[PDB]
RNA sequence: AAUUCUUGGACCGGCGCAAGACGGACCAGAGCGAAAGCAUUUGCCAAGAAUGUUUUCAUUAAUCAAGAACGAAAGUCGGAGGUUCGAAGACGAUCAGAUACCGUCGUAGUUCCGACCAUAAACGAUGCCGACCGGCGAUGCGGCGGCGUUAUUCCCAUGACCCGCCGGGCAGCUUCCGGGAAACCAAAGUCUUUGGGUUCCGGGGGGAGUAUGGUUGCAAAGCUGAAACUUAAAGGAAUUGA
């Protein structure tokens, strides 16, 4: 390939490419409403946590920090957060 | 690459294009100030108090929800500690590695990684120095560098 | 460190039209290398180009054509005199027909024909051919 | 051993690991024990360990990873004599143990945020093992020596949401909460317990002050029901009015009038107004409106129960009731229906709703 | 073969005892470290790269005369120790001769603690920081995504495989990128189309890393370092012969 369109790539292709090497740097991270399986109050979490997020009150906890992504326990369901 | 290593390390953040902040967000520039003015006086740096926020409250980013920078708001406050929180860590390691190195004599590699720990200090206690954030007098000094906590 | 973003704009642009590339990217873009781009395009070196507008230093996709043979820097930028033009573009420059000396002036940037024509001296930044 | 000020600044450097990884969630309670039987002095090993037990068994809880696994037996036993002695320390102590202003210590930490919402963190410790207690009834062969093992602590649960109900310094208006509680344990309980603490008739044989203490709880349901119903027209939520009327209905079923529970379960007109509230709700409706049928039927009303009786015996999937019912159709919702599911001892026999249908007709 | 050992029972075999060295096979064109270098178990102490990040400070950075830390082996002084091996030396052979190769002994030393010395083919014989310019298959660490296999049998979920993607690292294969005197090198490339930043350093071969002065060390010696005089080649890669 000597001519290829640098301006317009193709998602796929920047969707790949390490998140600084992209043509306008964005994260690969996220913000996600999750929830307990006994309460009904929500939790906003960000993907790469790194903290413990205590379900308010200490009723529970909801994710687990990790090398990557934060770990959410078993029985949590989660809707991520987009604008 | 990095100041004292030889290594070429490529891990940082990606700050998205849109500055805006989300819709979803219902935290107020005054509550979130009030919530960092409890979390610094509770006693933390400026970076775990970023981190708490967007963690556990979904702050992206507190220059976005606020106006100002989390330092900006605690010095304007009059809860900045004094010798900031990068000059505060290098000093605490410093003591560490050479509280270590005070009773195993032979470790001849702990005396070399406190050469380049100190070497680091001084360097950057002089920025601080030209941009008036210490005095003049300002000394780094193992003699009594525990003094500074 | 990038210590001369200019040095290594040109350059990314020499390599590319070397490889034989239509279009090239340049990381951190300014006003001296979007000044020095327009210079070159006004002769017609390169095409058109599209300056990606990132909230920091920006990035510039440039239409290279098949009609460049070189474009580089000249650092440190010397203090060019009027009477010392001559004699820069008789060493730098392939013959006295074709190629042009970029060198920034109290006017602007602009190549060796205009900062004759104007009267004016300035510093040295590259040259294209 | 020194006036919490090393207490209260270990029991931070211990309930610091809860829910890290490398934790190993074993060698903590351990950690938190040793903090109140090496802690032997007054308000320091007496007094201020309502926060060093508050942080003992919220870490005994969480000895399971998952939250839809059941906690084991040993670990559920500590828990309810844990929890037990937390409330017999609280009772004969009448302070506020989060703060509020009592002497000067070893209480009164207003510094962190505000006591109440960690005041009311004993409601969610013993809510949180009521929600626990349904795990180990689910996940045990009902048919089976174990199940009736495990239902002898259905007795040890119901003395201590006794205990923490009779603890009424709630600031009706949010121990409602806790009445809810109650209610969901004692609105299924049958005819012989309900009936049997006055049809003894009241003669020098049970009207006695020291007898008349288990004849309070039929009459319960409209003692607390009234308040939990009228007072959540004004306060916010759906849950705690709709959950408790349904236990009133349900209760002044199975032994009382049909006319007294159709005027409430009119009242509601739920027949076509929940539609849009979530199926741990829709469920336990059915219960009711099974009892309904049932309730008339029982009293001899033999097509105004059959009029009601038609569309879940009409159709197949009547286990509304029970354990899940057919195969396939979403894995992935399947598995979010075996922690919806109802305990066992609590379902109504569907050989004997079927020779309700099939006698009414 | 001999010098050595052995009927005051050597060598071989069994059961124990002590000593001081050393960590085989697993061990790899694998890993870590600024280089020297680093391998049985377990515990304690401080350090560190890479990765992850919608955390924080806001130019704080790159390279560096002066100055400073570490620096294999050998070697010197002091204390402890001395299993193996072994400069010196004692012989036994071979040889024209052997002051060597070979063989039996063997002091210093080899090992540990504390002071020195500061050099090696200390090598990638290749300064460091930054950007750009082909392809392929693996590999070590971190992350991310996906049929399926196996263990926790209850498999949520972790571990062992499988298939790909991203970033740092040790290397490999391949080509008319291009360079080069070539051997060859994705760097030793982007160099008469000569300019990104900066430190050290070379000028035909000898004389000579010698003399002399200075400085460091107890000593050995280290760092800095000429001249007279002699000489037309010395040398590098590759080719064809012998």
């Amino acid at each position: 390939p000597l001519a290829k369109d640098l301006l317009h790539p193709s998602p796929e292709e920047e969707k790949r490419k390490h998140k600084k090497k992209r043509l306008v740097q964005s994260p690969n991270s996220y913000f996600m409403d999750v929830k307990c399986p006994g309460c009904y109050k929500i939790t906003t979490v960000f993907s790469h946590a790194q903290t413990v997020v205590l379900c308010v009150g200490c009723s529970t906890v909801l994710c687990q920090p990790t090398g990557g992504k934060a770990r959410l326990t078993e029985g949590c369901s989660f809707r991520r957060k987009q604008h | 690459g990095r100041m004292h290593a030889p290594g070429k390390g490529l891990s940082q953040s990606a700050l998205p294009y849109r500055r805006s902040v989300p819709t979803w967000l219902k935290l107020t520039s005054d509550d979130v100030k009030e919530q960092i003015y409890k979390l610094a006086k509770k006693g933390l740096t400026p970076s775990q108090i970023g981190v708490i926020l967007r963690d556990s409250h979904g702050v992206a980013q507190v220059r976005f929800v606020t106006g100002n920078k989390i330092l900006r708001i605690l010095k304007s406050k009059g809860l900045a500690p004094d010798l900031p929180e990068d000059l505060y860590h290098l000093i605490k390691k410093a003591v560490a590695v050479r509280k270590h190195l005070e009773r195993n004599r032979k470790d001849k590699d702990a005396k070399f990684r406190l050469i380049l720990i100190e070497s680091r200090i001084h360097r950057l206690a002089r920025y601080y120095k030209t941009k008036r954030v210490l005095p003049p007098n300002w000394k780094y000094e193992s003699s009594t560098a525990s003094a500074l906590v | 460190v990038r210590m001369n973003v200019l040095a290594d704009a040109l350059k990314s642009i020499n390599n590319a039209e070397k490889r034989g590339k239509r279009q090239v990217l340049i990381r951190p873009c300014s006003k001296v290398i979007v000044r020095f781009l327009t210079v070159m395009m006004k002769h017609g070196y390169i095409g058109e180009f599209e300056i990606i507008d990132d909230h920091r230093a920006g990035k510039i996709v440039v239409n290279l054509t098949g009609r460049l043979n070189k474009c580089g820097v000249i650092s440190p930028r010397f203090d060019v005199q009027l009477k010392d033009l001559e004699k820069w573009q008789n060493n730098l420059l392939p013959s006295r027909q074709f190629g042009f000396i970029v060198l920034t002036t109290s006017a602007g940037i602009m190549d060796h024909e205009e900062a004759r024509r104007k009267h004016t001296g300035g510093k040295i930044l590259g040259f294209f051919f | 051993e020194i006036t919490h000020a090393v207490v209260i600044k270990k029991l931070n450097e211990i309930l610091q690991a809860r829910g890290k990884k490398g934790t190993d969630r074993a060698a903590q309670i351990e950690l938190l024990q040793l903090l109140v039987q090496i802690a032997s002095e007054n308000n320091l090993g007496e007094g201020v360990i309502v926060k060093i037990k508050f942080n003992i068994i919220a870490s005994l809880y969480d000895y399971n990873p998952n939250l839809a696994t059941y906690m084991k037996p040993e670990m559920w036993q500590k828990c309810l004599d844990c929890i037990n002695e937390l409330m017999d320390i609280l009772f004969a102590n009448p302070n506020i143990f989060v703060g509020e202003n009592i002497l000067e210590e070893s209480e009164n930490l207003q510094n962190v945020d505000q006591p109440l919402r960690v005041r009311g963190c004993i409601l969610t410790l013993v809510e949180r093992m009521d929600e626990e207690f349904t795990k180990i009834m689910q996940n045990t062969d009902p048919h089976s020596q174990e199940y009736v093992e495990h239902l002898k602590d259905e007795a040890q649960v119901c003395a201590i949401i006794e205990r923490v109900q009779r603890y009424l310094e709630e600031k009706t208006e949010e121990i409602c909460r806790v009445y809810l509680r109650r209610i969901l344990h004692t609105y299924y309980k049958f005819d012989y317990k309900a009936h049997q603490r006055q049809l003894t008739p009241p003669e020098g044989s049970s009207k006695s002050e020291q007898d008349q203490a288990e004849n309070e709880g039929e009459d319960s349901a409209v003692l607390m029901e009234r308040l939990c119903k009228y007072i959540y027209a004004k306060d916010r939520t759906d849950r705690i009015r709709t959950c408790a009327i349904l236990c009133h209905i349900y209760h002044h079923a199975l032994h009382s009038r049909w006319y007294q529970a159709r005027d409430l379960m009119l009242m509601s007109h739920l027949q076509d107004n929940i539609q849009h509230a979530d199926p741990p709700v829709q469920i336990l409706y059915n219960r009711t409106m099974v009892q309904l049928g049932i309730c008339a039927f029982r009293q001899g009303l033999t097509k105004d129960a059959h009029n009601a009786l038609l569309d879940i015996q009409s159709s197949g999937r009547a286990k509304e009731l029970l354990g899940q019912g057919l195969l396939l159709r979403s894995l992935q919702e399947r598995n979010q229906e075996q922690e919806k599911v109802e305990r066992r001892r609590q379902e109504p026999f569907h050989l004997h709703i079927n020779l309700e249908l099939l006698e009414c007709v």
